[PDB]
């Protein structure tokens, strides 16, 4: 109920619909396990880390059979069949070729480590802001209005399950910015004036729940001559039946 | 550069497709507001959503509705100054030129 | 090009031979070296079909059909495989795929707004990709839309955190078993200590990454033995 | 003899070229429906022309 | 070595462009598709749109 007040829905909406919200949440979690099981191309982001590290290591061990212009890639074949004073240029060009091979392993390891560091800083921010709290930032913790999140560990990473609110079935209404009752303009305190067609109501903005327009429900600012789309109705003032 | 082994590949999205994306984002944020990014698009008139965005910053909505013509004139003159200022001073787009 | 009569050569921006005069006719002729494409292969996956489409990246294919030539790769495929199903894109031209006027989602991206797919006597089709469903919001001066129902959605988001910690020994990698190689590696200084320092900094940083993501609590909290949370199932 | 040195350069440039199209598609393609503006442009005095 | 030292600066610049593109995707989600409370993220002053 606190997390429904965080997204602008009043807290009665949960308690009158509690069994339905629980059923929707349980069916949603079951569809997460069925859909994430029965697809092959999910978790590709964690798979690419393992593939890139293995492929860089296989590249580094397959570059030990490169001659680099020398007559052989075996050091004892350099030290056999050739005297040691002019074998130096071949073995030194082998040391250089293996050494810049090791250097260009290390440089792309540094670049990939910076990319993983940016991803890990984002995951730490998402664990602080989505899991340990409720976020107001749009599309940071999923599509919809964010309710909560749950973490699950994965090999070399983290999976977040974002539970969000989506509005579903909408209706057309006629609306007005203000109500002129007695020469005074009334503005809604925390809602919006809607018309069904014959009578005007005030409702909250994210769920259809109409209310009778009373003085407790609106506030007065100015007179009804300056607002452009103002219409005429009555404002109830609940003290007149309680007068005697 | 072409004749020495180097190729420039074209992008997947053309400039007309990127312009159609920004036109869709503009028409969504004018006719619906923030609602199209969190679900289905629900329509609202533009001064009523500008009243909502004044309530987002701590100003009551009658400040908008009693000053609507002045706020519209200030917004239109600001857009015109954006186009005149961006037409002059030719170092404002240096970030895209540096690429 | 006016060529200043003593001069015999012409260069571009990148000092490559561009325009040569005729040596006796004395007329100015360009050099454009005819060369240079890339073959790109469109396949639907070999479990589903074995037929392909071929993109040539930068050419008019009024002049495709001549050659591939390295060792024995040869014109003999090409002399009537030009034929039909030739479509000119802005990303080259495409052979083996048939253009349609429908607009679908992108399946295999060719480029410049063209994608390709494999469907429908099955074949490779190429199309101009579609951006989404067309929609018009019924804007009015006094009309609003209010939702009457809702939907609880759970979505997933995958994020990498750490990678594999690797360390190196230089002398076993470069030399191995021979001592004279280690004596010649000794003259090259301290590249190896610098590489070992770099890999050690990476391997410390991975454990630091996992510890900033996961260790945000100081106490290990326990669930109760009863599991009743008002109808919500967390099992 | 340097057969395995150009393959990593080609792989690296291919990864960059895929990544640029991914960058444009994460920035711009955030909506799934192409919304249209109405034929009459009156928005309460605000002029988006 | 000329080709390899081209490809290394291309990778470093691609990381810089990716950080800028992630920032632009965050600004499009938070300033265009909603209203932001973060100070000086979507301009100087209290953000409207
Ligand atoms: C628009 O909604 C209002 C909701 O109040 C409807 O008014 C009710 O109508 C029924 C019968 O039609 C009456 O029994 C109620 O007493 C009315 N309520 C009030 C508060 O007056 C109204 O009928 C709806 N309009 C249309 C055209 O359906
Ligand atoms: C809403 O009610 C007011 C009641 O005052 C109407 O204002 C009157 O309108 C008539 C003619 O329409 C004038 O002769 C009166 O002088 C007006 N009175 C005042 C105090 O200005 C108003 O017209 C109604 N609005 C609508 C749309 O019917
Ligand atoms: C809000 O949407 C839910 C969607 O689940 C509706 O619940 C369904 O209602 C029908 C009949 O009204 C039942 O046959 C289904 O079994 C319900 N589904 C579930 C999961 O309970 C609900 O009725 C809608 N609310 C309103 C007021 O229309
Ligand atoms: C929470 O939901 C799960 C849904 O899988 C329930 O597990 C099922 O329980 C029934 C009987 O209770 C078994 O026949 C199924 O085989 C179970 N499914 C699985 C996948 O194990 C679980 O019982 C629910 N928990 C509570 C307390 O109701
Ligand atoms: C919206 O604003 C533009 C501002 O450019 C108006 O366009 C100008 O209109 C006047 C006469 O109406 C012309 O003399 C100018 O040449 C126009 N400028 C340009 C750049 O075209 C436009 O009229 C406004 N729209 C409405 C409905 O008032
Ligand atoms: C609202 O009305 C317009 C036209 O009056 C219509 O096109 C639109 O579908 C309606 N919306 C709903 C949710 O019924
Ligand atoms: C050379 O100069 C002349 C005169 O200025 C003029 O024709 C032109 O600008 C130049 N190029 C050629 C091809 O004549
Ligand atoms: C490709 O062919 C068309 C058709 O003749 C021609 O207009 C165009 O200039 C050609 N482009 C190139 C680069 O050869
Ligand atoms: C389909 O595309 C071809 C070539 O682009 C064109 O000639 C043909 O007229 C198109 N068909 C229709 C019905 O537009
Ligand atoms: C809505 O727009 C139409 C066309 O511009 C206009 O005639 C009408 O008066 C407007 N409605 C209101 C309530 O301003």
């Amino acid at each position: 109920a606190y997390r429904f007040n965080g997204i602008g829905v009043t807290q009665n909406v949960l308690y009158e619909n509690q069994k339905l919200i629980a059923n929707q949440f349980n069916s949603a979690i079951g569809k997460i396990q069925d859909s994430l099981s029965s697809t092959p191309s999910a978790l590709g982001k964690l798979q690419d880390v393992v593939n890139h590290n293995a492929q860089a290591l296989n590249t580094l061990v397959k570059q030990l059979s490169s001659k680099f212009g020398a007559i052989s890639s075996v050091l004892n074949d350099i030290f056999s069949r050739l005297d040691p004073p002019e074998a130096e240029v071949q073995i030194d060009r082998l040391i250089t070729g293996r050494l810049q091979s090791l250097q260009t392993y290390v440089t792309q390891q540094l670049i990939r480590a910076a990319e993983i560091r940016a991803s890990a800083n984002l995951a730490a921010t998402k664990m602080s802001e989505c899991v340990l709290g409720q976020s107001k930032r749009v599309d940071f913790c999923g599509k919809g209005y964010h309710l909560m999140s749950f973490p699950q560990s994965a090999p070399h990473g983290v999976v977040f399950l974002h539970v969000t609110y989506v509005p579903a079935q909408e209706k057309n209404f006629t609306t007005a910015p203000a109500i002129c009752h007695d020469g005074k303009a009334h503005f809604p305190r925390e809602g919006v004036f809607v018309s069904n067609g014959t009578h005007w109501f005030v409702t909250q903005r994210n769920f259809y729940e109409p209310q009778i327009i009373t003085t407790d429900n609106t506030f007065v600012s100015g007179n009804c001559d300056v607002v452009i789309g103002i219409v005429n109705n009555t404002v109830y003032d609940p003290l007149q039946p309680e007068l005697d | 550069q072409k004749f020495k082994g180097l190729t420039v590949l074209p992008p997947l999205l053309t400039d007309e497709m990127i312009a159609q994306y920004t036109s869709a984002l503009l028409a969504g944020t004018i006719t619906s507001g923030w609602t199209f990014g969190a679900g289905p698009a629900l329509q609202i008139p533009f001064p009523m959503q500008m009243a909502y965005r004044f309530n987002g910053i701590g100003v009551t909505q009658n400040v908008l509705y009693e000053n609507q013509k002045l706020i519209a004139n200030q917004f239109n003159s600001a857009i015109g100054k954006i186009q005149d200022s961006l037409s002059s001073t030719p170092s404002a787009l240096g970030k895209l030129q540096d690429v | 090009k006016k060529f200043l009569p003593f001069q015999q050569f012409g260069r571009d921006i990148a000092d490559t031979t561009d325009a040569v005069r005729d040596p006796q006719t004395l007329e100015i002729l360009d050099i454009t070296p005819c060369s240079f494409g890339g073959v790109s292969v469109i396949t639907p996956g070999t479990n589903t079909s074995n037929q392909v489409a071929v993109l040539y990246q930068g050419v008019n294919c009024t002049e495709v059909p001549v050659a591939i030539h390295a060792d024995q790769l040869t014109p003999t495929w090409r002399v009537y495989s030009t034929g039909s199903n030739v479509f000119q894109t802005r990303a080259g031209c495409l052979i083996g795929a048939e253009y349609v006027n429908n607009s679908y989602e992108c399946d295999i991206p060719i480029g410049a707004g063209i994608c390709a797919s494999y469907q429908t006597s099955q074949s490779i089709i190429a199309y101009t990709m579609s951006l989404g469903a067309e929609n018009s919001v019924a804007y009015s001066n006094n009309s609003i839309a209010i939702p009457t129902n809702f939907t609880i959605s759970v979505t997933t988001e995958i994020l990498p955190v750490s990678m594999t910690k690797t360390s190196v020994d230089c002398t076993m990698y470069i030399c191995g078993d021979s001592t004279e190689c280690s004596n010649l590696l000794l003259q090259y200084g301290s590249f190896c200590t610098q590489l070992k320092r770099a890999l050690t900094g990476i391997a410390v940083e991975q454990d630091k990454n996992t510890q900033e993501v996961f260790a945000q609590v100081k106490q290990i909290y326990k669930t109760p033995p009863i599991k009743y949370f008002g109808g919500f199932n967390f099992s």
